[PDB]
């Protein structure tokens, strides 16, 4: 496996570089490739033959190699460049490919945004199926690091909680979701339930009550 | 246009042989070599194998004893087989057109170039690796013979879409779709958020659209959580006008191909 940095970060409009270190039998042979993997889409070939730009790739992407170390350089860093990046090389055969450990690229400089939080109580249908699920959706926030807590009445509750990792939307802001799995009896006993989303020191709390509909 | 589509099971029991098929489009298999690449959750890309125009196959060494790749130019298909699968083989599998080429070249060491002239320009006659700057034609430290070297060229041209394969002894389960209707206190001014909760399905993936793809403004299908039961749950949300609640109907279209299930759930407004 070709050693790459686990995660790098750059600023919008700036220039960033990602290294790919191997040995004399692969990257030293002198034919390194680079691929961009955006969450959801198919892998995209960026560079082949150390320096050759792939078809349709913009000129902002550049490839270089020094000895046993290749480098992918992205100039004029755009927001759509947030992705994983992998290097690859043949080794002792044109059919024996070895990939790199991958590098996650984080693009900085985008506007900050407080999260919009929506707390759905258990639907009537789900309660009629002897199940209760409190859903807490968190949309339109940046940076993509939030922390969710759950309150039964006003006490903290931790059992039955499942929270997703923030993932980017089509508008390039981050989104996350949290679930509190309750039996209908637990949903009826307490007077209220609350979802607390903490983002950059601010805490937005939404609350639903079983007394309402 | 060159396309490659993967097909096969979304779920395979441990110890079984995962078999996948790649349908090629826009080119002849007798022209471009076709290979397979997988990625496990949180793991790097991993090479599997390839078959070229001359039907010769080449595999990842560490997996060669379990891999078999065949090709049919007539049906224009490429088949992959991985035996004795385990949970470590749960991954996304792509097929793709790959460039492979061996180059049986001649090579000179560093500081030496293939020439028949010294640094000053005196014609030595014989072509050989001569030291850059050297002034003698046959001095020991001014020449060496060309060494035959093989240079390997590899890259991945066009990637397929990617098929998610899950290896587990647990059985398939279809999803249960519940509504996430916005109440009067849940709105956000002129707009409101409403969605669908897709509970308890296995295995992944599940895709959700809204109003048969006609409603795209604000749609976001969240990642799935794995509950302690081994089943997945997912949510999808869409932003609609608050004034239209009660008038315009909204329906989420959930698709779970691993179980051949499609659910169109109508999210009706809360009366409060």
């Amino acid at each position: 496996v070709l050693n790459q940095p686990s995660s790098v970060s750059g600023s919008l409009g700036q220039r960033v570089s990602i290294t790919c270190s191997g040995s004399s039998s692969n990257v030293g042979n002198g034919y390194v490739s680079w691929y961009q993997l955006i969450p959801g889409s198919a892998p995209r070939t960026l560079i082949y033959g150390d320096t050759s730009r792939a078809s349709g790739v913009p000129d902002r992407f550049s490839g270089s190699r020094s000895g046993n170390t290749a480098t992918l350089t992205i100039s004029s860093l755009q927001a759509e460049d947030e992705a994983d990046y992998f290097c690859a090389s043949a080794e002792d055969s044109s059919s024996n490919a070895v990939f790199g450990s991958g590098t996650t690229l984080t693009v900085l400089g985008q506007p900050k945004a407080a999260p919009s939080v929506t707390l759905f109580p258990p639907s009537s249908e789900e309660l009629q199926a002897n199940k209760a699920t409190l859903v807490c959706l968190i949309s339109d926030f940046y940076p993509g690091a939030v922390t969710v807590a759950w309150k039964a009445d006003s006490s903290p509750v931790k059992a039955g909680v499942e929270t997703t990792t923030p993932s980017k939307q089509s508008n390039n802001k981050y989104a996350a979701s949290s679930y509190l799995s309750l039996t209908p009896e637990q949903w009826k006993s307490h007077r209220s339930y609350s979802c607390q989303v903490t983002h950059e020191g601010s805490t937005v709390e939404k609350t639903v009550a079983p007394t309402e509909c | 246009q060159v396309q490659l589509r993967e097909s096969g099971p979304s779920l395979v029991k441990p110890s079984q042989t995962l078999s996948l098929t790649c349908t090629a489009s826009g080119f002849s298999l007798s022209d471009k070599p076709v290979g397979w690449v997988r990625q496990a959750p949180g793991k790097p890309l991993e090479w599997l194998g390839s078959i070229d125009t001359a039907e010769n196959t080449g595999y990842n060494p560490g997996l060669k004893s379990r891999l078999s790749i065949t090709k049919d130019n007539s049906k224009s298909q490429v088949s992959l087989s991985l035996s004795s699968v385990t949970t470590e083989d749960s991954a996304t599998y792509y097929c793709a057109t790959v460039h492979q080429k061996t180059r049986k070249e001649k090579s000179c060491p560093d500081g030496y170039l293939y020439s028949s002239n010294t640094g000053r320009g005196y014609d030595c006659g014989v072509w050989t690796c001569r030291r850059v700057g050297g002034e003698f034609c046959s001095a020991t430290g001014d020449w060496t013979s060309p060494s035959e070297e093989d240079f390997y060229e590899f890259y991945v041209d066009t990637w397929g879409q990617g098929l998610l394969v899950t290896v587990s002894s647990a059985s398939t389960k279809g999803p249960s779709v519940f509504p996430l209707a916005p109440s009067s206190k849940s709105t956000s001014g002129g707009t409101a958020a409403l969605g669908c909760l897709v509970k308890d399905y296995f295995p992944e993936p599940v895709t959700v659209s809204w109003n048969s793809g006609a409603l795209t403004s604000g749609v976001h299908t969240f990642p799935a959580v794995l509950q302690s039961s081994g089943l997945y749950s997912l949510s999808s949300v869409v932003t609609v006008p608050s004034s239209s609640l009660g008038t315009q109907t909204y329906i989420c279209n959930v698709n779970h191909k691993p179980s051949n299930t499609k659910v169109d759930k109508k999210v009706e407004p809360k009366s409060c």
